[PDB]
């Protein structure tokens, strides 16, 4: 009886502006909005996901999240896509993304209610970008000089292994700055080249032990069974060490050379043949001086039994991506051929033996001095296995900062822990009032937007919400008597937990946030929240 | 399965007043479009009347019968294929209340119709002027009807000479009391049929009469022109032939390949020695010639043309009068080609071809188009044969009906004056026709925006005092004179409108009761 | 009367239908129409996800029954054939024509009348827009004149961010490929190729032509300045016996004894390579040799090239090289015997850009190019199509300008006059019917949609906008001068379009007054829809 309009295309589920559609798509990100407000912060929280392999998983960070979550709909992918920005091009800022875009398109709610067209709503935090970027140049207080010292990098490297696992920022960081202080390579005067990598540092864990039992290692270290009567190499420097593409086996032939079985006269020259070729085929490769031999696919059992007799490590190493890196360890080169060990395609390890990690017996390969290599390996202990999980990825995300200490601006610093989110309220709202028009509405709510990230680091942290507010806006909002202001700047989000009362500088913990992080994040920000507000239509199916 | 009592009668008036009233709206130069909605995504937004009908899937019979009626009216003439259905639509809805509310027989229905197909037809020609068909002036006038407002508008004055030089050309004007009027024996479809030549000018189109071919000598040296040619048709092949028997041929020692060489040299000079016997000056077959008789027929004085299609042989036989002969040692010598004007072969853009051509009028010809490219040629061939359309009923006699809805008031007028005075049972049916004359310049009055009411019942009062010949106009919408504004249309589809429309009525009536089998 | 399987709507319900159909395709498209417009995004349900402010572009994605929205999407097609730009706006105009009629279809008009009536309103509307047209030099000059064209098909499609780094970009890609005559020009020399991982504002234009596959190896001199290319159509990689034979050894060293014997013929071919190198400008500075070599490279001679400082490249695209061969002017090198220093070419400055996943060339700095690329990079997949939407938008809008000498100034300034015009001129003049005032008063009410539109999306009130305008218009007529008056988006009151900068081409705007008109027209025809062929 009742009929059907507004749908003139075909069956779908249809919005329109009319039901308000731009609540809808604000709405829906609000439902994974709330599970970034608690990620960032040393007093964040971990989510529980499940992956789709019968494996439950635990993490802080949202950009690892967000790709183990189904999401159905479009108008999140466009921040998923947003925090792909912040992990890949940088190494911080995946957690901040999500909590500043969400809040854009809340206070973007009562510009709606006003009736404000979104073109006046994006053109207004376009002009309130460029106000809040000018400022960052002046927000810097130090610089970093790019010492590269192991006492230097604990100042960078402090604050980005934080807001995950807090309480071990202190063993995590000499951890993570010996690693670093050994890729980087000594130069002088020349800034044209970058340097570090972050593929350069390959991070291990086993089972058992402490965290305080870790130890960090010039090598690329090997978890895998020596699997031959040879455990290890001797201390004489500069061992020759051969990597085999091709499995142990015996030599073949490049044209044809297939092997079929008739009668039994061949299979006993099968046998017999594996038995003389194999070990004529080892013993040019020890003639040559080779200790050591890498094999990247499996090998044999005869292959085995003669080169116990000649003392030649087997090493076996089924990942070929390792190899790649390996390469620029020892100086080896891979043979897709066998029994024709060039020296030209042979390296030199000055070190390779067998530890002891966690209780199991492992190869470990490593050096000293000569043969520079640009790999390190920080080595993991713990009882825990889901703890380590988050270590290794609090050190990826360690190390990919230090990527962003190059030439574009690497050095600067600004306070963090709600220092400056804080201060850029005050000269935002200055540019309020300076600048006329119907803008003014647009510009105020953009300040607004920033009160999200110190209200964060209360709830998480327990803090009362009524507390911590206005005590940030009377620290960084006072009375000098004089032309230039003074005193504390520096008032964040305490970790508090402890001690006394209010804040505190956040130069006492020496904890800042970088420059790069954080002027990158808000070009982020705002163009994944730029995006949402301009879409007032969208078509999908059923899924 | 089967349909019983009056209410058949009634599916019988429905399932044409549902094909009627969908046309409704195609009548007339400022006939509204239609959208037809398929299946599939796509759509047909023309207005073509034709087009449509074809669209359209019908489930009741009679249905089916006025879209069949529609096919072989639109053979016969080129427009006015809506125009029948919606007058034998209306028929059959205007007799809806005798038939079935007043309970009067259809056959006494029929038996009316009958006196009125004739009455209704004696009315044109008395309204129909007279027209002058010998002149050349006059008769471009008449196709440029068909002509304008279409793609070759601006070749209009090159496509009037044309279709005029193509209508004079399969016309053949004879009459007399002696054998009969063959009424001039004009066919479109199979004397007209055209050959596209890529290449050339429109205005270098001409209308030739014979055959035309594009296949050139098969010898390099012949004669290529023959003063008094004559031509000689044939089936089979000139070639080495086989047994009709099953034959198999093992041949070993070095002497038996010879002997198969000599056989191969007899039976395909068997075959020449057949068609020299007429001495001809033309040989041309059916099928292909094999290069040993082309040498053969070339010693007898004679040209060889082979690969010649069975539907141009059919015309030749017209211009020419060879006797089609599937045997070649059946071959008569009463088949000669005598009275073949020219075999020039002349080459024609780029494509080497024959002439077939002669003085005289077969009813036979194949009219030779150029252009400037071949979507032109097609361009200009379904306005040929629409142009020639609107020139055959022109030709077929020198009588012109005002159009735009005043030949079918003035049948109406008449209609209703005559059933006065017979006095009978029939007398009320011939009213419901009368009013069903008079739907079809009112359904031209809906179109054009005008009062139905209004303007019908004063169009009516002109006829009664004045001429016959005043019409509505398309463009305007207000009652005007067809002849002075010169608005125009030939008998012959008032002939054909009238007759088919009441005929069809009355086989719809035929029919009481639906037989469902196979 | 009725046919199974099928649905028809009679009287004029099957008419209103149709305009109430179109009437929700004209406030979709309503949103995004101008540059204060809006984004849509649209999913096939496949995962495909594509931002796009063109019209067109989104009908062909979008599956509409409405089959009066399908000639819409056919009436567009012909409009991006031609125009290339403002299929928006057409679809506005076919769908407020159908609005403003549909009142005086409730009246009792009939619609031929009210067909006629936007016919020859039409023809009225082709007169006075040879009037209002103004008439551009063709000196090759106006590129300063054509920075503010660019901008109104930029700024359209992005936000306006993009606009001024897309502004030199867009103007001097057409104005390289043209040469300065009559003649004409042809949009296929500018190539578009993307790259992901990167900020859309750091687009910037490339003179010559981007290769995929770049040259790997430590020593290959990244930049390298003032180099002869030469193309090179023999294969360099390993290669066999010109007669079939084995490989037949005892040990491994006798391996490469028969292998060194098939690597003497690529050998060979290298030597006659680098004498070419040492004859023609070997030791000279500001020198290079670069090869192309469409074909693929063995290991052994990476290190061969290396150390004479030599580009190699390997695996080229075939439609790539073609373009090579203009650009640098080097002809195709079957055999190495052949080579010869007349067919080295000659090029500028070559700096390859080092990025790990992928290495671009750049062949620019040419003395005869004839081509050019315009690289867009952008981080995310709509950030790709949305430019891409734009430039090739922004290229097709800018050709109309140069080809037409003929230029009109936009924001509102043509629909707005040529209502005003049409209103005042159907009163003096009186030749068409009196019947026919309800078309043409329909036809010039239906040219104001496109202002208020504009207006609308940006906030402010399209009634006060259109009552400024008009009061300005007359008060131009009573100072007898001539004065252009159009709609200023950005503070809401009016603006000169000749001053701001706001220009449409002249070939756009006949094809949409005529095309909508023909369009909307030929729905007003429509008696009846029909189900057929179920």
């Amino acid at each position: 009886q009742n009929p059907n309009a507004g749908l003139f295309k075909q069956g779908y589920n249809s919005y329109s502006n009319a039901d308000g559609q731009i609540i809808k798509s604000i709405a829906a990100i609000r439902e994974l909005h709330q599970m970034c407000l608690t990620s960032m912060g040393p007093c964040g929280r971990n989510k529980i996901i499940v992956n789709h392999l019968g494996k439950i998983i635990i993490t802080n960070d949202a950009a690892t999240m967000l790709r183990e979550l189904d999401i159905v709909h479009p108008a999140v992918k466009v921040l998923v896509m947003a925090t792909e920005q912040q992990k890949i091009d940088m190494g911080d800022g995946t957690n901040l993304v999500m909590i500043l875009a969400g809040e854009l398109l809340n206070v973007s709610e009562k510009l709606i209610s006003m009736g404000l067209s979104a073109v006046e709503i994006i053109q207004g935090y376009n002009m309130a970008r460029k106000f809040t970027l000018k400022e960052l140049d002046e927000m810097v207080v130090g610089e970093i000089t790019d010492k590269n010292d192991k006492n230097e990098l604990l100042k960078m490297i402090k604050p980005v292994i934080s807001s995950k696992k807090y309480g071990s920022e202190d063993i995590l960081s000499e951890l993570v700055s010996e690693a670093v202080s050994h890729v980087l390579p000594v130069a002088q005067q020349a800034g044209e080249i970058p340097y570090f990598n972050v593929d350069s540092i390959r991070v291990v864990k086993i089972m058992g032990g402490s965290l305080s039992n870790s130890t960090v290692i010039k090598g690329m270290v090997f978890n895998r069974e020596p699997e031959g009567h040879v455990k290890s190499l001797s201390e004489d420097k500069k061992h020759k060490v051969a990597v085999f593409t091709c499995p142990l086996d015996i030599a073949n032939t490049e044209t044809k050379g297939t092997v079929l079985l008739h009668n039994a006269q061949e299979m006993l020259d099968f046998s017999k043949g594996e038995e003389k070729q194999i070990d004529a085929m080892m013993k040019e490769i020890a003639d040559m001086g080779v200790e050591c031999i890498v094999a990247g696919a499996g090998v044999g059992e005869l292959a085995l039994h003669y080169l116990n007799r000649y003392g030649i490590l087997v090493l076996k190493v089924p990942s070929k991506f390792e190899l790649r890196r390996l390469c620029r360890v020892c100086g080896a080169t891979p043979l897709p051929r066998l029994g024709a060990p060039t020296p030209e395609e042979l390296g030199l390890v000055e070190t390779v033996k067998t530890m002891e990690i966690g209780g199991d017996r492992v190869t470990v390969f490593k050096q000293e001095q000569g043969e520079i290599s640009r790999t390190s390996t920080i080595i993991l202990r713990g009882a825990t296995q889901n703890n380590l999980d988050d270590i290794e990825r609090a050190i990826d995300d360690g190390v990919a900062a230090v990527k962003g200490l190059m030439k574009p601006s690497g050095g600067k610093l600004l306070p963090g822990a709600g220092a400056t989110e804080i201060e850029l309220i005050s000269r935002i709202t200055k540019y309020g009032e300076r600048t006329p028009g119907l803008l003014q509405l647009a510009i105020k709510q953009f300040a607004v937007a920033f009160e999200v990230v110190p209200r964060t680091l209360a709830e998480t942290a327990g803090l009362d919400v009524n507390e911590v507010l206005p005590n940030l806006y009377a620290a960084h909002n006072v009375t000098e008597p004089g032309a230039v202001k003074t005193d504390h700047l520096y008032k964040g989000v305490d970790i508090d937990g402890e001690s006394d009362e209010g804040v505190k500088d956040i130069r006492e913990e020496n904890i800042y946030d970088m420059l790069a992080t954080k002027k990158f994040a808000i070009n982020v920000a705002t163009e994944a929240a730029t995006t949402v507000l301009s879409i007032d239509q969208i078509i999908m199916a059923k899924k | 399965e089967r349909t019983t009592g009056r209410q058949a009668q009634i599916s019988n008036i429905t399932a044409a007043k549902a094909v009627a009233d969908v046309i409704r709206t195609c009548l007339g130069p400022k006939a509204m479009l239609k959208m037809l909605l398929d299946p599939m995504g796509g759509l047909v937004l023309t207005n073509d009347g034709h087009a449509i009908l074809r669209e359209i899937d019908v489930a009741h019979p009679a249905a089916k019968s006025m879209l069949e009626l529609s096919r072989t009216q639109d053979e016969e003439v080129g427009d006015g294929t809506t125009t029948v259905i919606i007058l034998a639509g209306e028929i059959l809805a205007q007799c809806a209340p005798y038939l079935i509310e007043k309970n009067i027989h259809p056959v006494i229905i029929i038996q009316a119709l009958k006196k009125a197909l004739t009455d209704a037809l004696e009315v044109i020609k008395q309204v129909s002027k007279p027209v002058d068909v010998e002149n050349d002036a006059a008769m471009k006038k008449l196709i440029q009807a068909s002509i304008g407002t279409k793609y070759v508008i601006h070749w209009s004055e090159k496509m009037c000479e044309l279709a005029l030089d193509a209508v004079k050309t399969v016309r053949k004007d004879l009459g007399q009391t002696v054998e009969g009027e063959p009424n001039f024996e004009i066919d479109i479809k199979r004397y007209v049929r055209v050959e596209k030549i890529p290449g050339g000018d429109v205005l270098d189109s001409r209308v030739l009469k014979g055959v035309l071919l594009n296949k050139d000598v098969v010898h390099p040296k012949m004669s290529r022109h023959i003063e008094n040619p004559r031509v000689v048709l044939l089936d089979c092949p000139l070639e080495y032939k086989k047994g009709e028997s099953q034959t198999n041929i093992e041949i070993e020692k070095e002497e038996d390949w010879n002997r198969i060489l000599q056989i191969e040299e007899e039976q395909v000079q068997l075959m020449c020695e057949q068609i020299l016997a007429v001495r001809p000056t033309l040989v041309i077959t059916e099928k292909g010639v094999s290069d040993l008789a082309q040498h053969y027929l070339l010693k007898g004085g004679c040209s060889v043309l082979r690969r010649v299609k069975k539907s141009d042989n059919n015309r030749i036989a017209r211009v020419t009068g060879a006797t089609i002969v599937n045997r070649v040692e059946d071959l008569k010598e009463s088949d000669v080609g005598t009275n073949c004007g020219l075999f020039k072969v002349e080459m024609i853009g780029d494509e080497y071809f024959s002439f077939l051509d002669n003085c005289k009028e077969p009813k036979a010809c194949t009219i030779m188009l150029r252009g400037g490219s071949k979507d032109i040629l097609n361009e200009i061939d379904r306005n040929l044969q629409d142009a020639m359309a609107v020139a055959r009923n022109v030709m077929l006699s020198p009588s012109l009906s005002p159009g735009g809805g005043a030949t079918e008031m003035a049948v109406s007028v008449k209609l209703a004056e005559k059933a006065k005075q017979l006095e009978g049972i029939q007398q009320w049916p011939y009213q419901a026709v009368a009013d069903a004359m008079e739907c079809i310049p009112r359904t031209l009055i809906q179109n054009a925006g005008g009062d139905p009411i209004r303007l019908l019942s004063q169009l009516r009062a002109k006829h009664a005092q004045g001429n016959f010949t005043t019409g509505i106009d398309g463009d305007k919408g207000k009652i005007v004179d067809m002849v002075s504004y010169g608005i125009w249309e030939p008998e012959v589809i008032k002939q054909q409108s009238v007759k088919t429309a009441i005929e069809s009525a009355c086989l719809l009536l035929r029919v009481d009761d639906i037989v469902s089998g196979v | 009367l009725l046919n199974p399987k099928a649905e028809s709507l009679r009287r004029d319900a099957a008419l209103k239908v149709n305009v109430t159909s179109a009437e929700g395709l004209q406030s979709v498209l309503e949103t995004n129409l101008g540059p204060k417009g809006t984004l849509k995004m649209l999913v096939d349900g496949a995962g495909n996800i594509k931002l796009t402010k063109d019209g067109k572009v989104l009908l062909t994605e979008m599956q509409i029954q409405s089959p009066t929205a399908v000639l819409i999407a056919r009436a567009a097609a012909a409009q991006d054939e031609i125009t290339g730009d403002g299929t928006t706006t057409v679809v506005c105009l076919v769908g407020e024509l159908l609005r403003q009629a549909h009142r005086f279809i409730q009246e009792g008009v009939h619609p031929r009348i009210i067909t006629d009536g936007f016919e020859i309103a039409r023809k009225e509307s082709m007169k006075f827009l040879d009037e209002f047209k103004i008439s551009k030099t063709n000196l090759s000059n106006d590129r300063e004149f054509l920075l503010q064209v660019a901008r109104s098909s930029l700024l359209t499609k992005v936000d306006a961010d993009l606009t001024e780094v897309l502004t030199p970009i867009v103007t001097d890609a057409v104005l390289s490929v043209y040469d300065a005559q009559a003649d004409n020009l042809d949009l296929h020399m500018v190539e578009i190729m993307q790259m992901q991982h990167l900020s859309p504002k750091d687009t910037t234009f490339i003179k010559g032509l981007v290769l995929d596959h770049g040259g790997r190896h430590p020593d290959m001199p990244t930049r390298v300045k003032n180099a002869y290319v030469l193309i090179l159509n023999v294969s360099l990689e390993y290669e066999k016996t010109e007669v079939n034979s084995g490989f037949f050894y005892s040990s491994a060293d006798q391996r490469d004894k028969l292998a060194a014997s098939e690597r003497k013929f690529v050998d060979a071919k290298l030597k006659k390579i680098i004498d070419l190198k040492n004859e023609v400008c070997g030791m000279d500075p500001d020198k290079g040799f670069v090869i192309i070599n469409q074909k693929g490279i063995d290991p052994m001679s990476l290190d061969v090239f290396a150390k004479h400082n030599i580009l190699a490249l390997r695996r080229a695209k075939r439609r790539n090289m073609e373009r090579l061969q203009l650009v640098t002017g080097g002809e195709a090198q079957n055999s190495v015997e052949d080579l010869s220093p007349q067919i080295l070419g000659f090029s500028g400055l070559v700096y390859q850009e080092t990025i790990g996943e992928e290495k671009f060339t750049y062949v620019t700095e040419n003395t005869d190019p004839k081509s050019c690329t315009i690289l867009i990079k952008g981080s995310t997949h709509y950030a790709l199509a949305q430019t891409k939407d734009a430039v090739r938008d922004g290229l097709r809008a800018v050709a109309n300008v140069l080809k037409d000498k003929n230029i009109i100034p936009g924001a509102g300034a043509f629909y707005i006059a040529l209502s005003r015009y049409l209103r005042s001129a159907n009163m003096n003049k009186l030749g068409a019917k009196g019947k026919t005032k309800t078309g043409i008063e329909a036809f010039a009410e239906a040219l104001l949609v496109i202002p208020k539109t504009l207006v609308k999306n940006s906030g402010f009130d399209p009634l006060d906008v259109l009552a400024m305008v008009e009061d300005e218009l007359d008060d131009a007529q009573d100072s007898d001068e001539t004065r252009y008056v159009g709609v200023d988006l950005n503070i809401g009151d009016s603006c000169d379009p000749t001053i701001e900068g706001i220009w449409d081409s002249y070939r756009v705007l006949r094809n949409a007054i005529t095309g909508a008109t023909g369009i909307a027209s030929n729905l007003l025809l429509c008696d009846e829809l029909l189900r057929a062929g179920r």
